[PDB]
């Protein structure tokens, strides 16, 4: 399930962007 | 160097011997020298 | 792996021996600890006193 | 397919966060 | 795998919006 | 019909954003 | 399926304009 | 195709709504 | 149908130009 | 010739946008 | 292909108008 | 155990949120 | 050793909180 | 179930910190 | 498992509490 | 397991101190 | 019991860090 | 006698905090 | 041991007194 | 029992200091 792992990584990256931006 | 807890001397020594050193944030939340990457680029 | 003050081979008097000391390490940004360990050279491949003898 | 439900929930949370931020 | 495609598209659109916001 | 699903999801996200904007 | 490319281009311009509007 | 025409008025109404919001 | 492709490319270029110009 | 209708729609939208801009 | 010539002329006039507007 | 790491990442995000708010 | 894992997790969360507080 | 118990500890610690923060 | 559903509910409640606390 | 009780006391004292500090 | 020694060292480090931080 | 070391650490943190309080 | 528990409430009361003085 | 005597004396000095502080 490479595609699911990539989706999870992308979600985590986007989530880190938004958490940093909310600072 | 005061910004992060890297211990740059060990980093330079490891790089000069040819390791692929990794630096990044750990469970503490402090930037430090994690383990070296092995084999693959 | 932290040095726990047991490895120190003390030379200070008895009343100066800390009961509990921990080495300052680069983890946690060196913000906790009691002592550090110094060495003459970062990488030690050559004997300095031999260089004096050679010249 | 619980993991898909989790992905949908996280994405919906991120979208709601950005929408409330925009307004 | 329509849910997979929908999730990927949502992630990509969110990425575009976040990148625009950062700049 | 992956492209159709992607277009549908993009449109849906668009009306979600604009509907939240109106409200 | 050139008309579908037409639809994708319309929707892409839509997201571009709305994203520029938001920021 | 009914799907194509439904997407047609969807995108057209979305564009008109964006223009009306811009005014 | 290379002529239609050229017309589509021209229209997409114009849309991008105007969208960039507006903001 | 619905693709030509799509091109006409795009060009018409561009012209209306520019006419509202100028006037 | 009269409609094709009309569309090409409209596109070209639009390009000239945008070129004048930007500079 | 994918859903488990998803839960872990959501709770990590909540921790990051609260830390950012506290500081 | 469940209590051991709980204590380790509490300590780690405390370290992260202090790291955020100091910097 | 070490991951489960440490996740429960994280959840409980976050609830406690939130209860402190709210009042 | 039931404990998984309890964890889901607790994380969702934490997210809601943080969101409405942020205001 | 009174030593574990001591560790719990220390961690609890730290958490109470930090919660009074933050809030 | 080297694990307990490590936990004790971590807690002592945290206490020293917070005590220094307060003043 | 690890619990006695625990007591010594608690008392040492106590003196450290109170000494920082005095000056 | 009675000595250990007596030292226990002694240190605990001392800590509570210091915290109350700090308030 | 030298360590016990040292701990007892440290505690006693601590309550002497804090009692004088309260008075």
């Amino acid at each position: 399930s490479e595609a699911f792992v990539q989706l999870e990584q992308r979600i985590s990256s986007l989530e880190q962007r938004l958490n940093n931006l909310e600072s | 160097q005061n910004s992060v807890g890297i211990d740059f001397l060990q980093l330079e020594i490891a790089l000069r011997q040819g390791y692929q050193v990794v630096v990044g944030k750990a469970r503490n939340g402090v930037i430090m020298i994690l383990g070296y990457i092995q084999s693959m680029y | 792996k932290r040095l726990t003050q047991d490895d120190i081979t003390f030379i200070i008097p008895d009343y100066l021996r800390p009961d509990y000391a921990l080495e300052i390490e680069y983890y946690d940004n060196c913000q906790s600890g009691d002592f550090i360990v110094l060495r003459n050279k970062p990488v030690n491949l050559n004997n300095d006193y031999q260089i004096i003898e050679h010249y």
